[PDB]
């Protein structure tokens, strides 16, 4: 060898851009495997290297190259979470339906197979990954982690005490997922209650027998029906998670 | 591949899923409809002979549908993993 | 051992363990469903430790790590220089019950000061009256949720409408009362305000 | 290799197996709540366990480390030694029925020294007698909880409310009640004295 | 490729298999619980296995290791005397029917003595009849949880209170139940006494 | 690259994937269990490998190894000499259909015989046919054990008692009927049985 | 060690492969254990056989001539660079590019990519992903309507708590070997993968 | 936590959840007294109480939580 | 610990149980059984002024028993809790 | 295997299902019906004298049942694990 | 092992089954047959009167009952962890 000497020397921007990727929700949901994401991220950072500042961590204070490497990985988890909630917004719509529509008597248990997420909560997150990344949204993050290493750079690092902003995070989430459902949800309610009437009109109707087959029937059809609108629904949300990822960064 | 190709192909996903459904579930929930008639014309308060007709009438339509179900299944199928090479781009 | 090092050494002596446990309750104290996915629960956890850490961590750099990047002194003293501020915290919030019976279990000679000369002794103490404090959190944000449970419930079977299962109808009425009283503003503030003397 | 070693020889032949189970079974005799993660579960009973170990592991730092800081020897009898007073306290706890049966199923000789000569005819032995003893503790420490499920759902049912699912509603009600009992610090107690001898 | 192939070959060539099985069988049959994290249980049958090969180890290092401390020989013959005697102690328990069809789908040679010339044919037979073993042993040991489910299940919806998960509350009933019975030396006396020939 | 060398290989150009693939299969489709660890299962795979690729190796040590104790060539030709009888055998199982479609997507140039020239374009073609056996062999396999859960999961709430949870009462039924039917020889007699030409 | 490997996931076929393999045990059935240590070995050798031309062409332009001591450690090896370079080019979406060399913001290179390779390998793979997901997606589909309908008739049986991922596995199973499954996929691949 | 405060809090529910479902279920129970009717009243009822009812809740669910760091201790 | 004392611990367990449950569900059964009374007075056959007393009364009586009520609780939880380590052995 | 194949064998699970669920469940049935006549002949709106007898006829049907059904279904698996290396191709 | 040895071990199960569920169940039936006597006589057409005193005899049988029942079902399962190792084979 005889030639690791520049290679090593950043070794900062490496790990801030793999916590991005193992904390991201498509490059790092174990569907990739580790060794492609680690090198993933070693072949951006060769390419972003030129033009950053350094601050080398040679050796001093036994291990303190430890501490900045800390700061950067908490910016890039940082990051990672703040687009992730992005994703979970569809999630948490995609499984209020599914509640609803009566596939979450695995709840009150706790031994069981559980409130089935593969049946929608996977079929809204493929829908998300799929839009997500034929927008420029999988590609806008790559740069908005380039302006990073101008706004909060290395050395001090000046990390953040921000925290309290994505740790009020998932709220807005919640609050995103119900615009997304809420014509739904509504019509899924309605459909309950007017199957209670029926019980409360005709009685020894058992609505494990008649309501839930019909809960379903119904619910597949409001699915197909609110998947017409899910993409005029969807294009507000990610600007405004792209601009919370733009201002997460780009602020001090 | 555009935001508008994936909702062409969730269209074709959860209208199959759709049609599926009321084809295998619809019988059941008429054969219930109808233990309900026999429930509401003598006061029988009852939990299950509203539950074995409808299971049965479940497995004899899974029975009886069988064959062109799978099939069309199997050229949606067909159809898909024919077509996934164009419309990636 | 440095895997089984990470939580046992630092998100032990930290607010983790309240925060995530009061999470977790959340999750099942609001509707029925499941994925928030203790995912981003536990990210979302670490960084309101973070936050609510600033302070203890900002004494640590301050007396360990601001002298020491000049390569003062390594694996000495230096480390119970910062154990200090980190054991007055943990103290501030260990119940006085908690260390006491601590003490009682330990036998081995009655430390002069309040802290817990070893810090062995103090951790396992902060963990119980954690514990204690998070179940306290818990129960409290649970309150609310069952109530409209109950109300949803009361007027399902008041309608005669049995094997509606209530829960399925009060999970988008527990969400959109969690939403108008701003749910995670107010959840997230009682933690960071809980956790410190104001 | 060292995770395949350390978990069983540090963590069967010491308290770790009676207390992380009832743990457990607490987990499971609480609401029907998960996620106190079985990772702080893990490390309190890690601190538990060295912290009942406290006497053994002294002993055992003065009849092998402490004089073996000083190169004296290697891989031989100072192992037995070290072995002697986990043999005793394992011995302690090991009911005289388990005893009684590995001995007549190993048949080897009738070894008259209350330890057993292999440590490995000892150990299965003191598992067992953990397993039953933990079991007892965390069926014990389940029973009230059991009352206050019969209880919600009896008065649920009482109220011609079925189908609310009492366990989501004995949740807060089990949180509750296990902390106006103290809850954590009656446990730990109760370990950490039906453990050793008072 | 030897680090992965070692334990394959404890668990295979040894008792291993019937046991873990049988353990893992009454994870399922006991009470809902997980954790008995089947790493203390993977430790259990680990010392269980010992325990019960301690003759066989006996015989190995009688004929293999007893005159191989004095560097006598290596990779040659000695492994086939100590592959006789765990050859001998796999056919003691591989049913014939297992034998029959393996020396029949392996259609070399007929071999007159019953062992089979290589060891590869022989150890998936004692595989396969070790499985079948367990499985029988697994089934019987499952049975009477099966009975407590069904009579808990049954009375609660015999109380009209339909939805309290009849799980949860047989979990301690299960429990109690097995520890009365005393349970756990009954399984691993069971375990060791079915295995050998008393 | 030796770790991607060993269970990449071999592990892909012998029988190893559908074994595994059907024991896979069979453990989910028996009842819900986990724990035969899969590592069991690796050996038991690994161990029907060895058997069922038994006349491919004696072949292999034929023509390869026989002649090649007597430091004869190294790294040449009888390399291809050893590929003869795994690439014949490898083409013995490759379904029509996949080689052709090889064929028709390698475009190179038409080998007249059937086996392409280099190996790199056959073993795709036996994986992919491997992969579509084994896929047929373990749902022909899962099919009885769906009857079993269908037929004990319409029981239960035939007899109004829902929540039981199905597959922990249809767990033992699944035992008790794999091992009545001998369950195990008849599966790894099916393997090696339509695995090879008998 | 790991630097040879490295190479060779990012600059060949290996990443999209063993993404669309790993949807599939996720799209499959539940199950775990094919292992991801034979899908792995799959993928390589699915690698292999698609890089047949282009390895072929690396041989030609840099083997042949450098088995009779020509050169080491100099232009032969961009000389090998070469073909590489322009299939992994043939692949690479417009808009990684066009990002990468705003990125860089080097020299003006809208011409084929820089020549250290170092800012086409990045794009590369990142296309390869999205491309990946993409087909990932389209096969996961269908198993996504047999849960749904697994689920739905199981709950329109009242037959809660039977988990209908244990019930929906052998039909998944089942289809994924009527349509032939696993020759679909992999022709799938290995065509959309090069031009045909 | 000195369960006399658990006890307060407790009451407090109990009192806010018997207003919630009296005010709800009352007019319902008076038209069933003078005779689909009640169904109606209930939609009535809900539509007419609206807002107040809710802000009452969230005050109480605003007060709970504003609480709690000085109800722990 | 000898199945003569797991039957003692479930004869606790069971009493306090079904003493709980009366104390808490009586009045609500006599308030029912009141309305019952309303409703045979004049032929009311009627669904729900029968519910709405009985939860009234029930949610009073929580109330009003409460505090006791926990205290009875909380030291049968004090008295299992302290008396685990002798029953065990 | 032909899709074909796919369809045989799965008429031989669901029919054999099927028949199961009947032998299994139309006594339990049936008798749900008859403590449905002795429901009606007497005003007694009751929940469970409906629930107990059909648990007991359906444990007895299990006991008297038993050994021929575990024969019909010890042999239909050894059908198919018999023919599963000749349907493979 | 024998088939006729499972089916003697599922008949052990499902008869101790059945006898305990009935030894719990027919005093609470009983009690539920007394309340509809009492609804009957006068028109009382309630629902809960009917349920707290069968949930009150269910946890009074099942104290009563208690340590027999367990000292039944811990010598049947003594038997069966008993007789394991010679039905094995």
């Amino acid at each position: 060898i005889q030639i690791s000497t520049w290679v090593a020397s950043f070794m900062l921007p490496m790990f801030r851009i793999v916590a991005l990727l193992m904390t991201m929700p498509v490059i790092g949901t174990t569907l990739v495997p580790r060794r492609v994401r680690l090198y993933l991220a070693f072949a951006i950072t060769v390419v972003v290297a030129p033009a950053l500042p350094a601050m080398p961590p040679v050796q001093a204070l036994d291990l303190s190259g430890l501490l900045l490497i800390g700061e950067q990985i908490i910016i890039g988890a940082g990051m990672g979470l703040s687009l992730q909630m992005f994703f979970h917004i569809f999630v948490i719509a995609g499984q209020i339906i599914s509640t609803q529509m009566g596939m979450g008597f695995a709840s009150m248990v706790d031994p069981t197979n559980g409130v089935s997420s593969a049946v929608i909560g996977q079929f809204f997150t493929m829908l998300v990954t799929l839009l997500f990344l034929f927008m420029n949204g999988h590609l806008v993050v790559l740069e908005v982690l380039v302006e990073s290493f101008t706004t909060m750079p290395v050395g001090g690092g000046l990390l953040v005490n921000n925290f309290w902003e994505l740790a009020n995070g998932l709220g807005w989430a919640l609050s995103s997922g119900l615009r997304l459902v809420l014509p739904a949800i509504t019509a899924l309610l309605i459909i309950n209650i007017a199957f209670g009437v029926m019980t409360r009109a005709a009685p020894q109707l058992n609505i494990f027998s008649i309501g839930f087959p019909l809960t379903l029937v119904l619910g597949m059809v409001i699915l197909w029906m609110s998947m017409g609108d899910i993409l005029n629904q969807y294009q507000p949300i990610a600007s405004q998670a792209l601009q919370s990822l733009r201002d997460m960064v780009r602020a001090r | 591949m555009t935001p508008e190709v994936a909702v062409d192909l969730f269209r074709e996903a959860l209208w199959l899923t759709t049609v599926l459904v009321a084809i295998l579930v619809v019988p059941s929930l008429l054969c219930g409809l109808l233990v309900a008639m026999f429930q509401a014309a003598t006061q029988i308060n009852e939990q299950t002979l509203s539950f074995l007709p409808r299971l049965l009438v479940m497995l004899v339509t899974l029975i009886v549908i069988g064959p062109w179900l799978l099939k069309i299944f199997m050229e949606y199928m067909l159809s898909l993993y024919t077509s996934i090479p164009t419309l990636i781009g | 051992t440095a895997l089984s090092f990470i939580p046992a050494f630092v998100m032990l002596m930290t607010s983790f363990t309240r925060i995530i446990i009061v999470f977790s309750i959340l999750r099942q104290a609001l509707g029925l469903q499941q994925t928030p996915s203790n995912q981003i629960l536990t990210g979302m956890a670490l960084f309101l430790t973070m936050f609510i850490m600033a302070p203890v961590f900002d004494r640590v750099n301050q007396d360990a790590l601001q002298p020491y990047l000049a390569e003062k002194l390594s694996a000495q003293d230096a480390v119970a220089k910062a154990q200090v501020p980190i054991k007055d915290f943990m103290l501030a919030q260990t119940r006085t019950s908690d260390l006491e019976l601590f003490m009682r279990l330990s036998k081995r000679t009655d430390i002069p000061t309040p802290d817990a000369a070893p810090l062995t002794i103090l951790v396992p103490a902060f963990v119980i009256s954690e514990l204690k404090t998070a179940f306290q959190i818990g129960f409290m944000i649970f309150i609310p949720f069952l109530i409209i449970d109950l109300v949803v419930a009361s007027v399902l079977m008041a309608m005669g409408m049995m094997m509606l299962s209530p829960l399925i109808i009060s999970l988008p009425f527990k969400i959109m009362l969690f939403v108008l009283v701003d749910g995670w503003a107010l959840i997230v503030g009682t933690l960071a305000g809980s956790f410190g003397g104001v």
